[PDB]
RNA sequence: CGGCCAACUACGUGCCAGCAGCCGCGGUAAUACGUAGGGUCCGAGCGUUGUCCGGAAUUACUGGGCGUAAAGAGCUCGUA
RNA sequence: GGGAGACUGGAAUUCCUGGUGUAGCGGUGGAAUGCGCAGAUAUCAGGAGGAACACCGGUGGCGAAGGCGGGUCUCUGGGCAGUAACUGACGCUGAGGAGCGAAAGCGUGGGGAGCGAACAGGAUUAGAUACCCUGGUAGUCCACGCCGUAAACGGUGGGUACUAGGUGUGGGUUUCCUUCCUUGGGAUCCGUGCCGUAGCUAACGCAUUAAGUACCCCGCCUGGGGAGUACGGCCGCAAGGCUAAAACUCAAAGGAAUUGACGGGGGCCCGCACAAGCGGCGGAGCAUGUGGAUUAAUUCGAUGCAACGCGAAGAACCUUACCUGGGUUUGACAUGCACAGGACGCCGGCAGAGAUGUCGGUUCCCUUGUGGCCUGUGUGCAGGUGGUGCAUGGCUGUCGUCAGCUCGUGUCGUGAGAUGUUGGGUUAAGUCCCGCAACGAGCGCAACCCUUGUCUCAUGUUGCCAGCACGUUAUGGUGGGGACUCGUGAGAGACUGCCGGGGUCAACUCGGAGGAAGGUGGGGAUGACGUCAAGUCAUCAUGCCCCUUAUGUCCAGGGCUUCACACAUGCUACAAUGGCCGGUACAAAGGGCUGCGAUGCCGUGAGGUGGAGCGAAUCCUUUCAAAGCCGGUCUCAGUUCGGAUCGGGGUCUGCAACUCGACCCCGUGAAGUCGGAGUCGCUAGUAAUCGCAGAUCAGCAACGCUGCGGUGAAUACGUUCCCG
C-alpha cells in the first residue's frame, strides 16, 4: 500500500465533502440510505460520464445533484427520464427528493471522466497506450491543467502477465498538500478480465 | 553517539543537606520512580549514619565514596583481531558512579532486616575500609594490575 | 536434535523424510542449536512446476539460520533443502578455522580494515 | 498455415496423447498436438527418406587466420 | 653478473670443547609436543664443517634461449662505435637433422651446515591423510653421465624497407655555448623503458622495440568433450617423452566489454547497530495464538525480519463458513416470459428437537383491460465463505520516511550503455555551494496541514469567580461580576532575524544576546521508481474451471474450547523500596435515549427495588482515580508472601451459562527463593511503575488492542567488533 487517495488526503483543506447534511440519531440510516442512491444511479446512467453525485438532507426535502458531461443522455425531452429517475428515488423512502442535473464546464480536465473514457476505449479493441497518449494530449490542451498522470493496471492487452504502465506529462506533487489533485479511478470490463485505470491531474494550488 | 556526546543532565542540589552527592544517591537508589520512597530510605540511611558515628553524615559519605572510588578499570578492546582486557584509567564522573552503584547494589543485599539499615551499614563500613564495595574496588584494581601488559594499546 | 515439521495438507512422509534428513546436520553446526523448524508447503496451482516449497530455520547458539527451496515432490524439495542448510553453516562456522585466513595478520601486508594502523612519529622521517 | 517462410480461427486434451529441420511447443481458455471451417503453395501430381553441390569466405588460388577467441616449435645452427 | 677452470675471503647458522651463570628456554591467534635442571637458553674464548655471497644492486648490464653478480688469476665467446684499408652479392629463411635447454627426477662416487617432499608426534577441527608448531629422510651441494619437459610468456617466428612527435636511461663518436669544471646544448650510431599521432583491432589495446604499411622463407589452426588419450612405432635405466586416432556425445565451448548483485576487498558515512546503563524474555502458575497429535468435526486464511493477544473492534444459540441427524428444491433471496385466483397475509390449536406439517377465524384494491401477492405448474434463472492471489482489479506489508529513481536535448561508444547523478566542501537529505560535455526537468527531500509550547484582540454559558450582596453548611450554593483561568474564532511570534569568530566571502559551521521557544522547537499525518509472482478469489469485485435434487438452502444438537508435548506474545509473582488495616491529597481524556442512570432503602458482596436529572462544558460516569502522604501491625518464614487448583453456596445477562460466561462469599492454599545457553525494548517527560477511558459488545474469555493522564530515572567514553 503505497498512496493514500488524494481527495482523503486534503479533505479538511483543498475537497470537499460530497454529501452535505447533519444527523444526530439518523447518521445510520442517512448513510444506507445515501450509499443506496449513490450505486442506483451509477447503475442506471453510464452511457454520460456521471462524474460526481452530491446529496443534501434536509428533514423531508432531499437534494441530489449530480454532475454528467451529457445532460440530454440523461433528461427525458417530455421529463421520461426525469420521471423514471423522480419515479424510483420516491421508491427509495427518501420522501420528497429534488434533483438538480448538471453539466461539467470541461470534461477533459475532469479526472473521473478522463478515467472514464480510457476504460470505455481500453474495453473493446485500443491498445492502451494510444488511449493514454490521447487523454493526455486531450487534457493538457486544456488551459488549467498544469500535470497530468495516466496509470492502468492489469492484464494488458489480454496477456497472461500483469504490467503496470503510467505516463505522466508536467508537474504531478501528491506530497504537496495545497496543491489540488483531481484523482480519478474506473475499472474497465474486458473479456480477460479487470483493468484498474487511474488518472491524477493536477490544476494549480489553491490557498 | 555515531554523531558525538550527548548533553549532561543537570540535576539539582538537594534541599536539606545541600549536596550533589545526595541526589546522585537518591537517584540510584531510585525504583519504578517513586522518588519520595528513596528519598525516605537515604535520609533514614544518612541519620542512622549519623547517630552511630555522631558527626555530619555527609563527610562520612564522601569518605566511603572516596574508599570504594576506584581509578583503574578493565575493558575489553579488539585490535588487529583480538580481543584483551585492557586496563583503563578512569574519569571522575565514571568512578563516582561505579562507587554509587556499587554501594546501592551491595547494600541491597545485605542482611538488615530493612533498606535503611541495609545501607547505613554498608555505608558506615565503606567510611571504615570493610565493605564489600570496598572488596569490589580491590578486585578490580588487581584485575587491573594484573593485565597491565596489554596497557600499551 | 529435535526438529518440529509443520507441513499443510497433503505431504505424506515428507515429515518423517525430512526430520531425518535435517537432524542430520546437527553435527556439522559447530555450536549447539537451540531450535529447528521445518515447514513444507504445496502450490495449489497444478501450472506451478515446482509446487512444493520447504523452508527451514535453525537457532545456532543465538545465530539465524535459513533456507528455502522449491522441487516437484518432497523428497526433492527436502534434498535441496540439506544441501543449502549444510552450504549456510558453512558459512556461518566463526569458530577459529573459519577466521584463521581473515586475521588481518600480514605484519606490514595486505592492508585489511582491522589492520593494526602504523605507529607514527611526531616528527618528520627525513 | 509460431518464426525462418505465402497462409488463423473454433472445438477436444491438459507435462498426457502427441509434434518437431532448428529455436522449441503439451499445466482445462494450445494460431506449434488431434479434428473441423478458412487460407496459402503446387498441381497429375504432392510430400517423406537416401545421396552430391550450393548457402560455407567452414581448407580461404580467386578468398581466412595465429597477443588475450583454435593456432609462433623452448632457443639456435644448418642439409635439401 | 657472457662461459669454463683453479685458488681464495668475511659475516651468519649449526655442532664440539672450556669458562661465567642460573631456572627456564622454544613456539603460537592461543597453546601443546620439544629442549633443560645430568646444568639448558644467555654470555665469552677456541675449534670443525657445509652452503649462500649483505651493502654495491635498479625496471641497470650481458647472453640465442634456459640464464648469469664475494675476490683474484688463467683460458675463451659474442656485441658496439669510428676509419673505411680489403673481397665483391659471398645474402635471407630453412622441411627433415644436429646441438643447447630452469626446476624436479634417475645412475655411479663423494659431501651434508641450513632448508626440507615423505614420515612422526602437537594443535585446530564435526572430521583433519592440510593450513600452524616441534622433529625430520630423500633432495638441495660437487664430479661424470642420463632426462628433454615449464605460465621454457612479450602467451607476439626470422629477415628487410617505410610511416608525427615528447621524455627518461645504457654504450660510443663528434660541432657549437665555453667556465671548457658542467646530464652545457646540439648532431649521429647502437640498445633499453614510458607517454602519445596517423593507422590497425571485436574490444582491450599496439603504436618507429607495431599488433601500422609491404616483400621473402618457416611453424601451426579449422566447434567443444572423448584426448594430447588408446593402438602401433621411436627414444629413455626408469619416471616418462615424441608421433598420434576413432566410436560415441553436446548446441555449444569461447574472447572482450556493459549494467547489476555479491566479497570472510578498500575508503567515507549513518541507525538503541554495538558500547554505557535501566528493565525484561528464556525457569513457575495462569491467559491468548500457533505447531503437532486426537477427533464425527476440531471451518478457512496468515509461516524469518515483514506468521504465531494475526483476519477475530467480542465462537454458549446466532455468528459459522465444519460434523451428525432431520427437511427442501425456480430453491433462503432476485427479475423476466406464460396458465389458473381472490387471496397473500396474519391470529390462535395440535404434532414435532426444530425446520416444517396440519386444523379453526379474517379477507385484496384498480377496473374490465388487467396491475400489485402468492400459489403450483413451469421456463429463462438464481445460488456457492467451491478451485486457482502463479490469470486479475482494488486494498495492504516490507526494504524505508532510506535518499534515492528517472526523463528531454546534447555529447562519447560499432553496441549493450555512459555523462547529467561523478570531484572538493556541506547537510537530516541528489540539501546546497564551488567545479565539471553537459544544459534543464520530473518523482522523491524540504515546505504548505493537524496537535503541542508563549503572547495579543474578540469572548462569557452549562465554564471562571478577583472585588460586592443573599447564602447554611453543602458547596459558585445563589444574585451578580471579564478581573484571573478555561472554552473557540482571528492574529502575532523563529525567519540564522542580529552580534562575534571560523570559513573560497560560498554553502555551511561554532558561540552569544533577545525571546515562551534557536537553529528542520516536540509529536503526528504524509511512504519516490520499484522489490519480494509478499498477503488477501473468505470485505468487495472479477477471467476461466467446477456443483446445481447438490459443494445451494432451512433446522436441532455438537465442534471451532479436544491434550503426552513443542514454540510465541503477555499477565501475576517469588516479597520488607513489602503484605494487611484506618485516615487522607491531587488528573486528563472519553461515553450515555428504550442509554447513563443519582438520593434512599434492602443485602456482607456481586447485587435487588426504585427512579431524581440528563441527547448532556449543566445530570450520570459518583463530588471522579491509583501509585502518594500519615498512623498501626506484621519481623524475613514457602510466611499475614504467592495466588493456582479444588469443595460448597450465590448474583447478573440471556430462550438457554453441561460441553462452554463474567462476577461475589466461605473454605482450600500448588509451583514459585529472581530464572542455563541464548535473547528483547528503551536516549527524557523516555524506560520503569500507577490508575482511568473507548471500540466490539445482551453478557463476557479483555491479562488483548486503541487512547489518556500521575510519579518519574540511569547512561552515551567512542565506532574496533555484531546487525541493517
Amino acid at each position: 500500500g503505497q498512496k493514500i487517495n488524494p481527495h482523503g488526503f486534503r479533505l479538511g483543506i483543498t475537497t470537499e465533502w460530497k454529501s452535505r447534511w447533519y444527523a444526530d440519531k439518523q447518521y445510520k440510516d442517512y448513510v444506507k440510505e445515501d450509499v443506496a442512491i449513490r450505486k442506483l444511479l451509477a447503475t442506471g446512467l453510464e452511457r454520460a460520464g456521471i462524474a460526481d453525485v452530491e446529496i443534501e438532507r434536509t428533514r423531508d426535502r432531499v437534494r441530489v445533484d449530480i454532475h454528467t458531461a451529457r445532460p440530454g443522455i440523461v433528461i427525458g425531452r417530455r421529463g421520461t427520464e426525469a420521471d423514471r429517475i423522480r419515479a424510483d428515488l420516491e421508491k427509495l423512502t427518501g420522501k420528497q427528493v429534488q434533483l438538480n442535473i448538471l453539466e461539467v464546464k470541461n470534461p477533459e480536465s475532469q479526472a473521473q471522466l478522463v478515467a472514464q473514457g480510457v476504460a470505455e476505449q481500453l474495453s473493446n479493441r485500443v491498445a492502451f497506450r494510444r488511449a493514454m497518449r490521447k487523454a493526455i494530449q486531450s487534457a493538457m490542451r486544456q488551459p488549467n491543467v498544469k500535470g497530468i498522470r495516466v496509470q492502468c493496471s492489469g492484464r494488458l492487452g489480454g496477456a497472461e502477465m500483469s504490467r503496470s504502465e503510467f505516463y505522466r506529462e508536467g508537474r504531478v506533487p501528491l506530497h504537496t498538500l495545497r496543491a489540488d489533485i483531481d484523482y480519478g479511478l474506473y475499472e474497465a470490463k474486458t473479456t480477460f478480465g479487470r483493468i484498474g485505470v487511474k488518472v491524477w491531474i493536477y490544476k494549480g494550488d489553491i490557498v | 553517539p555515531r554523531k558525538g556526546p550527548a548533553p549532561k543532565r543537570p540535576l539539582v542540589n538537594d534541599p536539606v543537606y545541600g549536596s550533589q552527592l545526595v541526589t546522585q544517591l537518591v537517584n540510584k537508589v531510585l525504583l519504578e520512580g517513586k522518588k519520595s520512597l528513596a528519598e525516605r530510605i537515604v535520609y533514614g540511611a544518612l541519620e542512622q549514619a549519623r547517630e552511630k558515628t555522631g558527626t555530619d553524615p555527609v563527610v562520612t559519605l564522601k569518605r566511603a565514596l572516596d574508599n570504594v572510588k576506584p581509578a583503574l578499570e578493565v575493558r575489553s578492546r579488539r585490535v588487529g583481531g583480538a580481543t584483551y582486557q585492557v586496563p583503563v584509567e578512569v574519569r571522575p564522573d565514571r568512578s563516582t558512579t561505579l562507587a554509587l552503584r556499587w554501594l546501592v547494589n551491595f547494600s541491597r543485599q545485605r542482611r538488615e532486616k530493612t533498606m535503611v539499615e541495609r545501607l547505613a551499614n554498608e555505608i558506615l563500613d565503606a567510611s571504615n575500609g570493610l565493605g564489600a564495595s570496598v572488596k569490589r574496588r580491590e578486585d578490580t584494581h588487581k584485575m587491573a594490575e594484573a593485565n597491565r601488559a596489554f596497557a600499551h594499546y | 536434535m529435535d526438529v518440529d515439521v509443520s507441513t499443510d495438507g497433503e505431504l505424506p512422509g515428507a515429515a518423517e523424510y525430512a526430520r531425518e534428513k535435517i537432524g542430520r546436520l546437527s553435527r556439522r553446526a559447530h555450536r549447539p542449536v537451540l531450535h529447528a523448524r521445518v515447514r513444507l508447503t504445496r502450490h495449489g496451482d497444478p501450472a506451478v512446476e515446482r509446487p512444493v516449497i520447504a523452508q527451514a530455520n535453525l537457532d545456532v547458539n543465538g545465530r539465524q539460520v535459513r533456507a528455502q527451496v522449491e522441487g516437484v515432490n518432497a523428497r526433492e524439495a527436502v534434498d535441496r533443502l540439506e544441501a543449502r542448510l549444510r552450504s549456510r553453516l558453512e558459512r556461518i562456522a566463526e569458530h577459529w578455522e573459519a577466521r584463521r585466513g581473515g586475521v588481518p595478520a600480514e605484519a606490514g601486508r595486505e592492508w585489511r580494515h582491522e589492520s593494526e594502523p602504523a605507529r607514527r612519529p611526531g616528527y618528520f622521517p627525513r
